[PDB]
């Protein structure tokens, strides 16, 4: 007699997290399950930990108020996650494993860029550390992230702060995701860390870059104007 | 294992303190569990000889004694009923400090002097014999103190050994090991081989040798068993737990004790021509000293004559051929049984003896000798008697023998984690008396001794190094790993997650038993058989539940009994479906509810919790991982819910679970006057999710309309708004039911449901007639469907 | 949960099993004989001669030492069952047991993990004291002992056994004791738990009241 | 190769309420999580920080992206009003990130969580009240995010 129909329930129901959230727990997950800290810093940072420090020379165009934002002129908006690295070089001896998520800054304006990102770096710094140990993280890195035991493509470009230098590929023929390398010998010297006793890689990639592939994102400038229509995809 | 340190340190003495040893002997593996002085504490107490005793001329219940201290003569005044000239007492002269600070002094009781007083052993916090004075041997050292005379300057230490460590159900076991961990001298008893008297003997057949590789046999003629067992004899066994039951006994249990040789002693009368041991016949029936008449089977080794069996080998011996007071003639044993051939046997009579105990943890093989004569050297001692020769029967081939070990010294720098010097490696092994011969550079060939059972492999040996050395004494390291990223997909719902969801949604998480009642298991699963325990701890703990409902639903009314209104629980946990063969073994998520919707607060409705909240909160778990659309709450029955509230969840036509009212019959059965909402939920049905797939935000604005539809109140609302989705074209965005009216505004077997529909075109404007024309289409459809009209 | 972050974070899986098992995978496997006083209706619960209700989580990492082939790290949680009922103990409880197989491991490896393990865990730089103890299924084996600094109410505590594993048991599960070494440990969640929360009654955490329950939110 | 580690258990204390543990609290009573530009328009900064001089860019993207935020709510507030637009009506925002309280000599770059909502307290449906949003519903999920390591009552609502 007192039978009812199963209509939907009541009350609130979950909201949820932001794609690029989504993706940068994804990829601190990834590392902090073998061993690597969550390391943060401040977003106005220093010339020194942001380039000095970073094998980055005062005439290098990337220091340029075209690309960094600046408030005077030695203070900035942090235009990549690498000065957390170096102060955590700065604080500690060897060894250091660390991820460094966060908001990044760059002056380049529209489409394809925004002035605000996010983004991943990482760092390893040991007493035996080869580039055969870099290509092996990295390449078991992209596999876990994607679930998928695709082909890792590695082709020698150029950073300041790494030598040697790639810029990683994916397959679908193929994408470039990431960059890494073997930390600098400046780049420790710089932070009190012996080029000779220790060695060193780090690797660096785009947070929203990677949720446009996993989630079939289209157009970045989606990701900061907070549309529900947007939001909610990701639920 | 309990034992008095003084009598160890007369074998292996460490030279540290009470204290150090207790420390060191729970380091290096053998744990104290207890460790008690012998005696309470006082002075002045010394040896007296009572010389003569006189009634007292004002007091029948007391004497005027004349007691001795070997120097001078005093007149004590007794009351004890056992005073009587030619006793050995504890004298306590007048100075004398007893327990409780009871100081003697002078007395003239009932008019006659008293220059001290004897002692009871509870007035001296020896024994709590208080029925009379303490009597001392008849040759015991008049003057000397009382203290070191009984030896109460002691403790008895009580050690929880590990099954590996049989050797040390000993004082020649423990004392080994404290000449190991000290590296100190060890003194084990000299046992002279006691000379026959005569030529007496009885045969020994080994029938079952491989059980019974040696035993030594013994006849002892002429014993006065009515002799005491000696007090030293006594004081040693009390002092290890063993309780003094007769002499013969107590000569068999103290050289147990002493050397870890069990032992045994038959009437020789009660022996008919001769020893055999052999296995018993399947149904042999023999009465035990204790008077259990047990049945034997063909596996177990008995100690048989050429007539019956006389005892169970190694474990207990029989009523009929064990001594008695009749007894004038013994047959002493004294035998190796296989520790593999009497594993788990006295357990399976439902015995367990301290016998049984040492040969199923092991016996040194060689010691049946040794022990043989210092128990001879005993017997006449104690009870006198004529020895004749030892019968030694052996067999040579079904001796233990554990083939040498070699031992690398890379193997233990490697384990330990530092390097031995081979000086320290030798010294420590050849103290546990293991034979250590170089075989090389960094290499050893070890030797076990026969008193050892747990040794045969490097890694032993490589224990006992490091217990030796000390553990804590050892580096320190973390393991190495070559590790690389990894990580479990992204779109997976895990329990951790669920439950803090759950947590976050209002509930409480229970953790109820797996086994239940089966009366409780048959009213929520009718006519299903539990698989029950064939060893339940009770009977109402007999069922393997089959839900999480039992136990919620009887963790809620608890709750309900102790002053809750508001119950909201929460479980995860296997089910236990079906029987042995093809047991299924699943991971349930489930919940209860009840009460109050809201807790109480001043901004808070008081309405009672029903399905919709309950509905919600799986709704909630089901949409984790982004797949709440491929699940399906569809009208259903369970035996435990309400058959007019019951949904039942599937996910591709696979059942998830159900969610509904628990049924008003259980209920009343379980006498809850409250409504109760429950839900479980397979958790490998709702783990996997999908990932998002972007879908383009239009630049252009949406269109809403809202249909209100009269349809029968039966037909359900997820089919009408599965219809709409089916009916509304390419654009619809968004579909809510806002409102369902059944009141008298329209006919009383139909409802009004209130539905918003939202479209949006990606790439422009919908103008009214496109809308209006899809709009029609669902109506119409809706009409050829469920026969639904306008409002 | 929280016994499980100490290890995840260092590369430790965490494994499952089911809590009906057989003779082999819950004693044969980890070397305690047919005629083990372990093995009998007085401490194990039986459906038939064969199959009970696991005694601990060991099981589990057989399964997975069958199952896969040495680099091993892994964690196992879990409801285990004993016969034993009264006081102080309870005939269903939870343990976490651990285990690493890997071709270089000593007795010093399983120290520092053990030491770093419990001061992680009950947030101290405590003092932490290894026994020399036995276990069918490890060689050498210790009991672990803390100091009383999360005390009796709220001058050592013993909280966890752990031991080098047996060669036998690695020989049984198709692993050679010559190429691989291992350590395995375990421990009781609920007397963790109370040493923890100053939790009194062991019996408590089977009654669900809610006047309990509530001061863990 | 894969790089060799001598890794030790370690673990943070039980007894803290981290930001991911917060967001999912925050996601669970229906909230959706949003991310805005740490620099925003002076003179939406001023509204709501009246009388502070903003940490001003030299060479900003546009003008009105010259401002360092000193509260998450301007562009919580900016990111709701956008949806109000689009014809949404029931907005539940959170956002953690940075602020950004000073001139350089002195700057604190703190992190916040904060949240902004408007419109009906429970999404449209048969079963729901009608009711819009107030204070004490704002209020409860504050509460619950004090609560989340057992430390509410060191609080006080003032
Ligand atoms: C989108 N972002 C990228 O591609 C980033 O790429 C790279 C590449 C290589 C190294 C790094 N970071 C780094 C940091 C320090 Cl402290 C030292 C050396 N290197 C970043
Ligand atoms: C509650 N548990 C305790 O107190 C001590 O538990 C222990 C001690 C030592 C080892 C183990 N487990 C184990 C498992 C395998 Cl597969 C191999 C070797 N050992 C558990």
């Amino acid at each position: 007699e007192r039978i009812d129909v199963t209509l939907p329930g009541r009350g609130q129901l979950s909201g949820g997290l932001h794609p690029v959230t989504r993706t940068l727990e994804r990829i601190e997950q990834c590392f902090s399950r073998i061993g690597y800290e969550v390391a943060e810093g401040p977003e106005v940072e220093d010339d020194y930990h942001n380039f000095e420090a970073l094998n980055i020379p005062g005439h290098h165009p990337a220091r340029a108020m075209h690309d960094t934002f600046y408030f005077n002129a030695n203070m900035l908006l942090r235009t990549h996650t690498s000065p957390v690295q170096v102060r955590t070089m700065e604080s500690q001896q060897p060894p250091i494993r660390i991820v460094c998520p966060g908001r990044v800054y760059r002056c380049d304006s529209d489409l394809t860029h925004s002035p605000m990102f996010h983004q991943v770096e990482g760092l390893l710094v040991d007493e035996g550390v080869s580039f055969a140990d870099l290509k092996g993280t990295i390449e078991e890195f992209l596999r876990a992230f994607f679930e998928k035991q695709l082909e890792v493509r590695f082709r020698p470009s150029f950073f300041p702060f790494t030598e040697p230098s790639a810029e990683v590929d994916i397959q679908c023929g193929w994408l470039e995701v990431m960059g890494c390398g073997m930390v600098h010998p400046n780049v420790l010297r710089m932070s009190n860390i012996d080029p000779e006793k220790f060695q060193g890689f780090a690797f660096g990639m785009g947070a929203e870059r990677l949720a446009m592939l996993r989630y079939g994102v289209n157009d970045l400038r989606l990701f900061f104007d907070n549309d529900l229509r947007f939001l909610g995809q990701f639920r | 294992m309990k034992f008095s340190e003084k009598w160890l340190r007369s074998w292996a003495n460490p030279q540290v303190s009470h204290d150090e040893l207790v420390a060191r002997l729970s380091m290096v593996g053998l744990e104290v569990d207890a460790d008690l002085p012998v005696a309470g504490a006082f002075s002045g107490v010394v040896v007296g000889e009572v010389l003569s005793t006189e009634q007292h001329p004002d007091a029948d219940k007391l004497r005027v004694c004349q007691v001795s201290n070997g120097s001078e003569t005093f007149q004590v005044v007794c009351g004890a009923p056992n005073v009587r000239a030619g006793l050995k007492i504890p004298f306590a002269m007048i100075g004398a400090e007893l327990p409780d600070d009871f100081k003697i002094k002078k007395a003239k009781l009932r008019g006659v002097e008293s220059f001290g007083m004897l002692c009871s052993a509870k007035e001296l916090q020896i024994s709590e014999e208080n029925a009379g004075l303490l009597e001392l041997p008849a040759d015991a050292p008049v003057g000397q103190d009382v203290r070191t005379y009984l030896e109460l300057a002691d403790y008895t230490i009580e050690v929880g050994l590990t099954p590996n460590r049989g050797d040390c159900l000993s004082l020649a076991g423990l004392a080994r090991e404290v000449s190991a961990i000290y590296d100190v001298p060890l003194a084990p008893v000299a046992v002279d081989a006691v000379a026959a008297q005569h030529d007496e003997t009885r045969p020994v057949e080994l029938a079952a040798p491989a059980a019974c590789p040696r035993y030594l046999g013994r006849v002892i003629r002429n014993v006065d068993l009515s002799r005491p067992t000696p007090l030293w004899m006594v004081e040693r066994l009390r002092r290890s737990d063993i309780r003094s039951i007769d002499p013969v006994v107590d000569v068999t249990n103290y050289v147990m004790i002493e050397l870890g040789q069990p032992m045994h002693a038959f009437d020789l009368a009660e022996i008919n021509g001769g020893v055999r041991v052999r296995m018993a016949e399947d149904g042999e029936k023999l009465v035990l000293l204790d008077g259990q008449e047990i049945t034997l089977r063909a596996d177990t080794l008995v100690i048989a004559d050429h007539q019956r069996a006389l005892a169970i080998a190694g474990v207990m011996g029989g009523e009929h051929s064990g001594v008695s007071d009749s007894t004038r003639d013994l047959f002493l044993e004294a035998a190796f049984f296989d520790t593999i051939a009497l594993a788990g046997k006295a357990r399976s009579y439902g015995l367990h003896t301290d016998s049984s105990h040492r040969f199923e943890r092991g016996v040194d093989s060689q010691l049946a000798r040794k022990a043989m004569e210092r128990a001879t050297r005993l017997i006449l001692d104690i009870v006198g008697g004529e020895p004749g020769p030892i019968v030694e029967q052996v067999s040579e081939a079904h001796l233990p023998k554990v083939a040498p070990i070699t031992l690398r010294a890379e193997r233990v720098t490697q384990m330990l984690g530092m390097p031995l010097d081979a000086a320290e490696i030798v010294r420590l092994l050849q103290a546990l008396e293991l034979t250590v011969v170089a075989d090389g550079e960094g290499q050893w060939s070890v030797g076990v001794p026969s008193h050892r059972f747990d040794i045969s492999l490097e890694v032993d040996l490589i224990e006992e190094l490091a217990r030796l050395y000390g553990y804590n004494r050892l580096p320190v390291r973390y393991p190495q790993a070559r590790l690389a990223p990894n990580n479990k997909p992204e779109a997976r719902a895990a329990l951790p997650l669920l439950r803090r969801l759950l947590v976050a949604r209002g509930y409480q998480e229970a953790i109820t038993f797996s086994f239940i009642d089966p009366a409780l298991f048959e009213l929520f699963d009718p006519g299903t058989q539990p698989l029950t325990l064939a060893n339940p701890i009770s009977a109402d703990m007999a069922a393997m539940r089959s839900s999480l409902w039992p136990g919620l639903v009887k963790a809620l009314q608890h709750n309900l009994n102790r002053q809750q209104s508001r119950v909201r629980l929460f479980e995860s946990g296997l089910r236990f479906v079906g029987q042995l063969e093809g047991l299924k073994q699943e991971a349930m998520l489930a919940g209860a509810i009840c009460g109050k919707r809201l807790p109480e607060g001043w901004a808070n409705g008081r309405d009672g919790v029903d399905f919709f909240d309950a509905k919600a909160d799986v709704e909630a778990v089901l949409a984790s991982a982004g797949a709440l659309g491929d699940f399906s709450f569809v009208p259903g029955e369970h035996p435990a819910l309400h058959p007019g509230q019951t949904a039942r969840i599937e996910r591709e036509g696979r059942l998830v679970g159900y969610l509904g009212a628990l049924h008003p019959e259980l209920a009343k059965k379980l006498d809850l006057e409250q409504p109760v909402f429950l839900f479980e939920l397979l958790l490998a049905e709702v783990v996997d999710g999908h990932l998002p797939k972007f879908r383009e935000l239009s630049r252009f604005p949406e269109v809403r309309r809202d249909l209100a539809l009269l349809v029968d109140q039966d037909v359900p609302a997820q089919d009408i708004l599965t219809q709409i989705r089916a009916a509304a074209g390419e654009w619809l965005t968004d579909l809510r039911l806002f409102d369902v009216y059944h009141g008298k505004g329209i006919d009383p077997h139909r409802k009004s449901l209130a539905v918003g529909l939202t479209w949006q075109h990606p790439s422009r404007t919908l103008n009214d007639d496109e809308v209006n024309s899809t709009t029609q289409n669902i109506v119409t459809s809706l009409e050829e469907r469920f026969n639904a009209t306008l409002r | 949960e929280r016994i499980e972050q100490c290890f995840s974070r260092i590369g430790y899986e965490v494994a499952e099993g089911p809590e009906v098992e057989d003779d082999y995978h819950n004693f044969e496997a980890l070397n305690i004989p047919g005629h083990h006083p372990a093995r009998a209706m007085h401490d194990t619960f039986y459906f038939n001669a064969n199959m009970l209700l696991r005694t601990h989580t060991s099981p589990v990492q057989v399964r997975t030492m069958e199952s896969q082939q040495p680099p091993i790290r892994i964690v196992c949680p879990g409801r285990v069952y004993r016969c034993d009922s009264d006081l102080t103990h309870s005939p269903m409880f939870h343990q976490v047991e651990g285990l690493l197989v890997d071709e270089g491991v000593s007795f010093a490896d399983l120290k520092g993990t053990i030491e770093e393990f419990l001061r992680a865990f009950f947030e101290k730089q405590l003092e932490v004291r290894f026994r020399p103890s036995f276990f069918p299924f490890t060689e050498p084996s210790a009991e672990v002992d803390i100091q009383c600094v999360i005390c009796s109410g709220n001058g050592w505590l013993e909280v966890m056994g752990c031991g080098m594993v047996h060669p036998n048991v690695l020989r049984m599960s198709n692993i050679d004791p010559e190429k691989f070494q291992g350590f395995a440990f375990g421990m009781g969640a609920e007397r963790l738990a109370m040493l923890r929360y100053g939790v009194n009654d062991l019996r408590l955490f089977f009654d669900n009241d809610l006047r309990f329950l509530g001061q863990f939110r």
